[PDB]
This record gives C-alpha cells, structure tokens and sequence, in this order.
RNA sequence: AGUCUUGGAGGUAGAGCACUGAUUGGACUAGGGGCCCCUACCGGGUUACCGAAUUCAGUCAAACUCCGAAUGCCAAUGACU
RNA sequence: GGGGCGGUCGCCUCCUAAAAGGUAACGGAGGCGCCCAAAGGUUCCCUCAGAAUGGUUGGAAAUCAUUCGCAGAGUGUAAAGGCACAAGGGAGCUUGACUGCGAGACCUACAAGUCGAGCAGGGACGAAAGUCGGGCUUAGUGAUCCGGUGGUUCCGCAUGGA
RNA sequence: UGGUGGCGAUAGCGAAGAGGUCACACCCGUUCCCAUACCGAACACGGAAGUUAAGCUCUUCAGCGCCGAUGGUAGUCGGGGGUUUCCCCCUGUGAGAGUAGGACGCCGCCAA
RNA sequence: GCCGAGGUGGUGGAAUUGGUAGACACGCUACCUUGAGGUGGUAGUUUACGGGUUCAAGUCCCGUCCUCGGUACCA
C-alpha cells in the first residue's frame, strides 16, 4: 500500500504542537510563515481579532526575484515583513516559525526582520 | 544505476499498458526494502547483537539499528530494554543494487533453491523474503561465519492491489 | 549518510565463472563470483548435467 | 456463646483533602486565590488563571470568575476583569 | 542505598545545599554548580 | 448451584429492593412465562428445585430459558457470635428479583402444560407470581 | 436571612452497556478430547462430547459510566420581605 | 457491641458518602515509612496496545514492514482523578532537585499542611517568545528538650581573650 | 485558489465523481547549510523533465459517527395515607432509552 | 471450616539463593569373593505441583493439593 501522510498534515501538526505558547496579542503580533516550493510567505497576525495587518509574499510581481524559494528570496521577504510592519507602526513582533526548523528559508525571514528592525 | 533504468524504461510503459493507469504517478515503484533480522539471542548471548551489527553492516553498507524490545515477556525472560534485533531501512541507488544482488547474483546460492513462494503476499502488494542461511551472496565469506542467523527482506512497493505488486516483481526479476 | 559509521561503496564489476560479468555497487570492490544466475542451470531451462544424471534406476534388467 | 474471629483487615483511611470549587461564577476573586482544588485536571485553566503544580487553578489578575467550556466535553476557569 | 549529602562550595566552602543520592548508581563524590549567597554568584559544590 | 465464576467483591452492600426491574418484564425468549409480582432474593437453591420440577414435569423440555442469575453474594457471620469485628464470611449468592420480572419461560409445550408447569415452578418461589403469555 | 430571576461546580436516584467486571440462549467456529483405520502420533475419517475468539439478541453492578435528574450548595444581580 | 485474645494506633487513594465540601462503625478494598544525577529542567522532535496477513531456528506470544486502529497502552509505585496540543515516548544541551522572598488564597481548634502571580540576585535551555524554586497530581514521615557538625559586621558576668 | 483563525464532528469517517495555465502539492536530485540510533522517507539545501492519479480543493448521499425535540415514563423537593425490607395519591419538577427530524460546514481576516 | 506444622530417592533425613537423581547413613542394581547365602570389596540410580523474580530457585514471592495436630457440629 504504503502510505504517508502530507507534509503539510504534519505540518499543520507541528505548527499546533507552537500554537499553544505564543499567540497574536496586541502589541506583540504574530509573525507567521508559510513554506511552499516555489515561493514563500508571511503574515503578521493578531490574533485576537482574528486580522492580520501587514503581510509580504515572493508571489509580488513588484520587486521580484529570479529563484524564489532561494534562501535569498526570503531575506528579501523578510525584510518587505519588515518594511511594511514599519509603514504600520507596529515596531514590536512575535515570531512563528510555524512548524519548521529554525534553520533555512524561515532563519533567512527572521534574520532579516531582526536586521531590518522587528523586535522579536 | 542499471535497474532504475531497466524499470523505467523496459517496465513502466510495459507496467502502464498492461494495467491500464489513469495516470503516470499511479504505476507503482519499489519505495523502500526493510531488512529485518531478527536475533533473539541477545538475552541469552549478550555478545550476540555485534553478530549482524558485524554481518548486516556487510550485508548493507548502512548501519543496522541495534532495535530495543518494546514490551516484556516473561516466558523468554526479557524486561523493556535488552536490545532485540536489527534493523536496515533502504531508498536510494543502493536498493536497486540490492535487487540486482538478490536476483542476479545471490539467489542461485540457496542451496535447495526453487520458486520461492507464490503465496508470500500480505494482500497489499508488499513481499518478504525468509532466508534461512545467511551466506547467499558472494561477500559473507565462510570463513567469518559461525552463527547461521538467516534474514527477512521486506520489498516494498506502493502498490495498491496485490496482483500489479505480483507482476512488478516477477518483471524486476524476483524467480516464483 | 552518516561520515565516519558506513563502510564504502564502489562500482562492483561482479563476474562469474561462466564469464557472464555485471555491475553493481557493493562494499567489496570487485567481486569474483563461481555462479551466477545464468551460469545456475535452473535458469538455464532443462540442464545438462544433473537432468541428464537424475535419472532413475532403469529396473536394470539388462544381462 | 461467644466465639472468635477477628482481623477486619480494613481500619484505615486517608484524611479528606477538599478537592472542588472554592469560588464560584460570577465570583469576585482577588489575584492569587485559589479557585479550584483538584487532582487530574477535572477542568483546565482558561484566560488569567494559572494551574499549579499541585494542578490547583488559581486566579492570576483580580476579575470575575466563569467557569465556561472547552467545546467538545471539557470545563475551563478563566479570570476576567470588570 | 540512598544517602543524604550535603554540597559544600569551593569558592566560599559554605555549604549551602541538600540532596539524595545513591551510593551504588553514584558511587562517586558527586558535585554540582548552584547559588552561592556568599558569593553570589553560580558555583561548584561539592559532596563532603 | 448457579455460581459466577469470579467476582470483583466478594463482599458487597444488601441493597435496596425498590422500583419495578429494569428489563426483562416482558417474554420473548419463551411462549410462556411466570412474572414476580412482588420483590425478593431468591438464591441458588429455589432456582435449582424451580428448574429441577419444571425439567420432571415438563418431561422433555422445549427450552427452560432461565434470565436471574444469582450474581449478588449474601455474607453471614458464624452461629452464635456477637456484632462487629468485620463483615461475615459469605455463604451464598442470589438473584435479587424486582417486581415485574419474567424469571422462567417454556416453548414448544402447550399451554396447559405450560401453566401446571410454571405452577410447580412457582411453589419454590418466595414470591407470588402470575403467568404469561406472549405478547 | 428568606424567596423569585440568573450563572455555575459537583455525577447520586434513575437509566444504559459506550469502558470495566459479571452473565442466558441461538448461529458459526480454530481447537481439545473420545470411536477408531492403518500407522514414521504421520495422514486422517466420524460423532448433535466439550469448546478459546466472532456475531445477533437479552440481563446485572457501592467501589461500571456513553448519560443524567429532583433537591441541596456557591455566587452575583436586582426585586421585595 | 463487658474485659482479655485476635486485630488496630501515623500518612495516601477509592467505595460507604445520600450529584458542594464534610461525615461514623472492630464497614468493603488496597498502599506507604521509597525510588530517580535521569525517572529533574529546557529545547527540538513523535505517537500507543492489539488484530489480520507475509515471513527459519521463533513457539500461543520477541523483533520487522504492512493496513485498521483518538485509546485497552504508557504514565517509577497502590488506587482515584488526569493525559495523544501530551503529563506517554526519543536525542542534544543541561543542574531552577536555585538564594532572599512573596500580594493573595485553600485547609484547619492549635501545632501544622497546601497553592501562589510577581520582584530582585544569579543561571539552564531556546534565535526569540518564554519555561524552569524537582518529578503527573495526591503518600514516602514525626514536635520540643538535649547533644554533634559548619558558618557568622551577635553576646561574652571589671577589662583583652576564652 | 492559497494561507491563517474562531465556532461542541450539524465540521467527522466512509462511498461515487470533477480540477489544474496560475496557486498548493506529488515529483527530480543531494554540491554546500542541515539531517537520518538506519536512510535525502522525514528534516534541510536546490531545481522545474511530468502529475491530476494522492494530499488538496469542489459537488452530491444518511451507510457508521454526531446534534436532537414533543409526548409518555422512572426518579424526586414538599404535603398526605397505608397491611411500612415497601407501595400509593396530590402540587411543582423531570430524565435515560426510543424516536419525528437537523446535518457530509458555518463565520472572520489577508494574499492572488 | 479456621489456626499452627511438614510435604525430597524404596527409608529416615541435613542443605544461611551459588549446582545434588542427589551431598550423608541405609536399602536397590551389576560384578567380585564363597559350594551357595550373609559380611566384605568394586561400579551404578528432577526437591508435593504449576507460574514467576534472578546471570543463578529446594531455598525469595503468588496460588493449588496432601498429611499431622489444636479448635466445632454430632453421637
């Protein structure tokens, strides 16, 4: 037979297993990334009023790149998180690597919001 | 290298007209051969456990796992713990080198060899193998053999009826 | 792959008595072989030696 | 006639330890008030009400106490203020 | 069998701290880092 | 001598007889049945002479389908000992019988046979009973 | 303090078998005997002689609960008294 | 349920216990006087028992894959309560099995017992958020007096010491 | 379409269908970061030869699961009566089982 | 039924977890010696049971069966 289950259903698992010790508050919202092959995304989420308020994605037609899903694109994205989380003040942000590593694309995302100026 | 190109292209279009698939991902492939083997001697023989973590790292280039009992049993004397078995899980180019070991080369050394079993389907579309000397091919060396202990091998492809796994693994080149 | 616990692997040029040579990848580099499957007689259709000698005893009446 | 057995086997038993709710709904609760003794979690904590690690549930902020639902068949404490 | 031990520092000597330990699964003088009020700061203790 | 084989307790509570049974008030196994109209124990023994006179009577029996089983132990202290020091050794086991229970049935027998029968079954019991037939 | 309205916690009486124990019968059912046949206890041939596990249908439980009252209890909220 | 005998004397869990809590009897059952330097902490991972098949010696049942299995397993240990977002399993790194405390609560005749956000000092893990003042909760223990050991800007029978 | 949330599976399971240029995926490889008690399965690092078969969505439907009345009943607060290990009556309350039925997604946010 | 005690070879019986079909004294078997016996000399046969704990079990632990005795109905 053999099966195996999704990446994305171990993934939504892995993700449940961070869900239950940080949340999008206020003044600390939820910055959280998803990881597709050919592009890579990121939300920034309160999550008390269920909204996200800025968001940056490497399917933006404007300022693109050649690879994308290179860990260059994601500092790229990280740091257009960051830009737009600049341009609605939030300054002050919580980190969801969402059931992942800490390790490639989403490291690239993060350093790149701490460099570009989110406190995480 | 050899049989990965042999399955491609002398049975995947033999293997999709002959079931007649509504798509190329739905003709079945070998994914994994899980080597079991099963020494229960590690109770009674507690040196015993190198005997195949020595054998299987030669039969197989990948490690064995030294795999713990996971429940006790009182009639053979075994708490939790007290490691039983090893263990080889195989993808790769090293799994079509097994194949092409086990059918081109090690299978004429059985020495009362036959049709292994028809009748060796789990219903699913997966095989097993059960050796019962452990020199098959040509690398176990007699003169580094003492302990007899035999061998499972697990074939398993991702087959979803029983019968396409039957006609996979007598095309690869598995005598029944 | 774990460095430092596996044993190597190269191209095997497994041969055989018969001649018939093949190509794997093992831990032995080259592999001498006394038989292989299409120097086994079993695969060889109906043998010569052991079907011509695994002849049952003809009620030796002859004499 | 009086004749002899003995041996009840069964005197003993533990000193009753007073599980359950301490405060109620719509109760006025200071911060650090215990608000439910358990053993187990027989009910969670919610918003503003920690468990303890003798899994009591006590309130983290002064605030009323609700005693709600976790959806399926699970209870929850939780805090809130006025 | 279990044993109470004490944890005497090193920097101060003072010796501050309590545990278990087994004289057959630590059969050793066991030591540990921990607080020092003297010395406020972590330290090496040690079994005496 | 109708015995569980094991029981978790083999000292538990007497009890309280109350309300009507829970099931069995109606005959389905059987064509013909006896009903308690009143509560009781009965224990092993008036199961035994019940059955052993609707087996002679009945001469070749269809089915008996007895539905009590005597599941719930009766403890009794020794002869002449005075109150307390534990509860008694146990001695015996009943079925406790709620009004309203059908206790015996009888098929493949005709219905006067089955009466006299039921009836002879009926004067080993401790309860008053009442036929009845199948509905 | 009482009562009305409102919100809760708690799982008994009842009921039910969804766990855990008990347990009635039918259907099949690997298997254990016994009649034996020869016979390397090997292969079997039978029985209305017992049957582990499956299923349908029925029972029962202070230390069984998929359920769950009336009350009592803790409150707040106003209302009177 | 006279006294003696037997049995018990302290602590924990269930039932009695009557849907808050409590509740007795020489009522029904059981446990305790510990264990663990990882069986603690944190971080990152991940899922159990059985059954049906394929499998030497392997057996009814070790280990293997393979489907079905939101739960019987597992939870150091009785029993209850609880747990698959793990509290159950792995591996790395570790010593918070910290010091001074502690608003406020539960419990209770007292003596005691339990919970405690948070603060400061110093750390562990983590990128961070954070979590950590032992273990999954409740047992695993006893007052004072008198002595021992260690340390202390304490006293020291006129003064300096003792 | 994709991501992310709240709502008690009325969300589920299971059965039969449909969709791919974008989008999510299946896939193709490990040269470096990383990894696997075994292993590129996973985790990572990359790519775009093909793949709608699977996940994923999107339809139907009541086979298991779930929600679920009204009535009637058991029980019971309070009052009363009796031959009182129990039973009956009255005022109020009122299950569980069984049902008629509901249901094989509602509601937000963001990006295309 | 309750309490207390022991269940080994044909026999009586020691053995603090560490090698016992038996280690110790008798029987028993085969041989020798003697005319043939006896004595004497040589060699030889799983711990009441079932299930664990343990690297190791007669022993430590949980259950079943038997026998001695005390403690009862009755004669």
């Amino acid at each position: 037979m053999i099966t195996k289950t999704s990446k994305n259903a171990a993934r939504l698992k892995r993700h449940a297993r961070v869900r239950a010790k940080l949340s999008g508050t206020a003044e600390r919202p939820r910055l959280n990334v998803f990881r597709s092959n050919k592009h890579i995304y990121a939300q920034i989420i309160d999550d008390v009023n269920g909204v996200t308020l800025a968001s940056a994605s490497t399917l933006d037609k404007d300022l693109n790149v050649e690879s994308t899903g290179d860990t260059s694109a994601a500092t790229k994205v990280g740091e257009l998180v960051a830009k737009r989380a600049a341009e609605k003040g939030i300054s002050d942000v919580v980190f969801d690597r969402g059931g992942y590593l800490y390790h490639g694309r989403v490291k690239a995302l993060a350093d790149a919001a701490r460099e570009a100026g989110l406190k995480f | 290298n050899r049989l990965k190109e042999k399955y491609n292209k002398e049975i995947a279009p033999a293997l999709m007209t002959k079931f007649n698939y509504d798509s190329v991902m739905q003709v079945p492939k070998i994914e994994k051969i899980v080597i079991n083997m099963g020494v229960g001697d590690a109770v009674q023989n507690a040196k015993a456990i190198d005997s195949a973590v020595e054998e299987l790292t030669f039969i197989a280039g990948q490690k064995p796992v030294v795999t713990r009992a996971k429940k006790s049993i009182a009639g053979f004397r075994l708490r939790e713990g007290m490691p039983i078995g090893a263990k080889v899980t195989l993808r790769g180019e090293r799994m079509y080198d097994f194949l092409d070991k086990l059918i081109s080369v090690s299978l004429p050394r059985v020495r009362d060899f036959r049709g292994v079993s028809k009748k060796s389907f789990d219903g699913r579309g997966n095989y097993t193998l059960g050796i019962k000397e452990q020199l098959i091919f040509p690398e176990i060396d007699y003169d580094k053999v003492t302990k007899v202990r035999g061998m499972d091998i697990v074939i398993v492809t991702t087959a979803n009826t029983d019968e396409e796994a039957r006609e996979l693994l007598t095309q690869v080149g598995m005598p029944f | 792959m774990k460095a430092g616990i596996h044993p190597n692997f190269k191209k095997a040029t497994v041969k055989c008595a018969c001649g018939n040579e093949f190509e794997t990848g093992s831990v032995k580099e080259e592999v001498r072989v006394e038989i292989c499957s299409e120097c086994h007689p079993f695969y060889t259709g109906r043998q010569k030696f052991a079907s011509a000698d695994g002849r049952v005893d003809r009620f030796n009446k002859k004499y | 006639s009086k004749k002899g057995v003995g041996s009840t086997k069964n005197g003993r038993d533990s000193e009753a330890k007073r599980l359950g709710a301490k405060r109620a709904d719509g109760q006025f609760v200071t911060g650090g008030s215990i608000l439910y003794r358990q053993r187990g979690t027989k009910i969670y904590p919610g918003e503003n009400v920690g468990r303890g690690g003798d899994d009591t549930l006590f309130a983290k902020i002064d605030g009323t106490v609700k005693f709600e639902r976790f959806g399926r068949d699970r209870k929850k404490v939780s805090v809130y203020p006025v | 069998m279990r044993v109470n031990i004490t944890l005497a520092c090193t920097e101060c000597g003072e010796r501050n701290y309590i545990s278990k330990k087994n004289k057959r699964n630590n059969p050793d003088r066991v030591e540990f880092k921990k607080y020092c009020p003297r010395d406020k700061k972590s330290t090496l203790h040690r079994e005496t | 001598m109708l015995l569980p084989k094991r029981v978790k307790y083999r000292r538990e509570h007497r009890g309280k007889m109350r309300g009507r049974a829970k099931g069995g008030t109606e005959v389905h196994f059987g064509e013909f049945g006896i009903q308690a109209l009143e509560a009781s124990w009965i224990t092993n023994r008036q199961i035994e002479a019940a059955r052993i006179a609707m087996t002679r009577y009945m001469k070749r029996g269809g089915k008996v389908w007895i539905k009590i089983f005597p599941s719930k132990p009766y403890t009794a202290k020794p002869l002449e000992v005075r109150m307390g020091s534990g509860k008694g050794a146990p001695e015996g086991w009943v079925a406790v019988v709620k009004p309203g229970k059908v206790l015996f049935e009888i098929s493949g027998v005709s219905e006067e046979v089955a009466r006299e029968a039921l009836r002879l079954a009926s004067h080993k019991l401790p309860i008053k009973t009442k036929f009845v037939k199948r509905e």
